[PDB]
């Protein structure tokens, strides 16, 4: 707190840097109106249930991508958001075991 | 549209550090005249223990009958 | 004090002086680098968020 | 993403608060003010927790369908 030196503030550069971290970012996803409870309400149907099982659905069953990679939502994503050599890992969103 | 809890900033420019503090408060040439008093009295005066004791008691803080009472004698 | 040390007070007079500009050179410095900093980090979130930036240097 | 943009924004001008008059009201306000965005940020993302606690539990059931066949398969081949 009273003092920060070089070697001090680069051991922060690199703890905070090691944390946190041509486009390769996940495709863009727009406002959705229809939802199934509240917003659309679809009574209990079947196409749905399809889609989510054996389709591609991209903010449900997926997180889609440039470059066409398709993820769900047990792997995990490697992307650049920079233009650096550096590359930010998505860890896995469930972790199944 | 609008970020969430936008406010408005002071007004352009007020009273800071960034100012010069001393050529606002009338203190320049005072400063360009200054950028010992002992010598400086030593003009009028000889020179500049007991003047220990004037420090300490500057560290701390009948005259007809004084001459009546004055008698000694000159040899 | 300084008279006891037998100096001119003027002496603490230009001391005084000299420690209210160390002072105002200092609080004038750290300002100053605020100042670049802030200029920086708006730079270069205008490089990496363009529209928001954008938004912010309108509204100021 | 606005409530992102909006701690940014706010630590910008609690640096034009720094700039221009430290001695404010604003900036017990303005240390106050992220603190409550802040507060949202983490605010919305617990509530992806049931979702994703959810959410766990259907891919879990889908691999444990999945399993089931194909031991159901392999041994049918043997």
């Amino acid at each position: 707190l009273s003092r920060n030196e070089i070697i001090q503030s680069y051991l922060s550069r690199q703890s905070s840097l090691l944390s946190s971290s041509a486009r390769q970012l996940h495709v863009l996803v727009p406002q959705s109106p229809p939802t199934d409870l509240p917003g659309l309400t679809r009574e209990v149907t079947q196409d749905d249930l399809d889609r989510i099982q054996a389709s591609q659905w991209p903010g449900v069953n997926g997180c889609q991508d440039t470059q066409g990679n398709w993820y769900d939502w047990t792997q995990c994503i490697s992307l650049d958001p920079h233009g650096d050599d550096g590359r930010l890992n998505i860890l896995p969103y469930v972790c199944l075991d | 549209g609008p970020f969430y809890l936008m406010r408005e900033l002071p007004g352009s420019t007020e009273l800071t550090g960034s100012t010069n503090l001393i050529t606002h408060y009338n203190l320049e040439q005072a400063y360009n005249k200054f950028c010992d008093l002992p010598g400086m009295i030593d003009l009028p005066g000889s020179h500049d223990l007991r003047s220990l004791i004037e420090k300490p008691p500057i560290l701390s803080s009948g005259t007809m009958l004084a001459g009546f009472r004055l008698h000694t004698g000159p040899l | 004090e300084y008279i006891d040390q037998g100096r001119n007070p003027q002496l603490y007079t230009k001391e005084c002086l000299e420690r209210a500009l160390a002072k105002n050179e200092q609080v004038k410095g750290k300002i100053d680098t605020m100042k670049k900093f802030k200029s920086l980090l708006i730079q270069e979130l205008s490089k990496v968020f363009p529209e928001d930036m954008a938004k912010y240097r309108s509204i100021r | 993403r606005k409530l992102n943009m909006s701690i940014l924004i706010n630590f910008l001008d609690l640096l034009d608060i720094l700039i221009r008059s430290p001695g404010s009201i604003k900036r017990e306000e303005k240390l106050e003010d992220l603190k409550l965005l802040f507060v949202h940020v983490h605010h919305l993302i617990n509530e992806y927790r049931p979702h994703q606690a959810r959410e766990t539990l259907r891919v879990m059931m889908e691999v444990q369908k999945r399993q089931r066949l194909e031991t159901a398969e392999r041994f049918q081949k043997h």
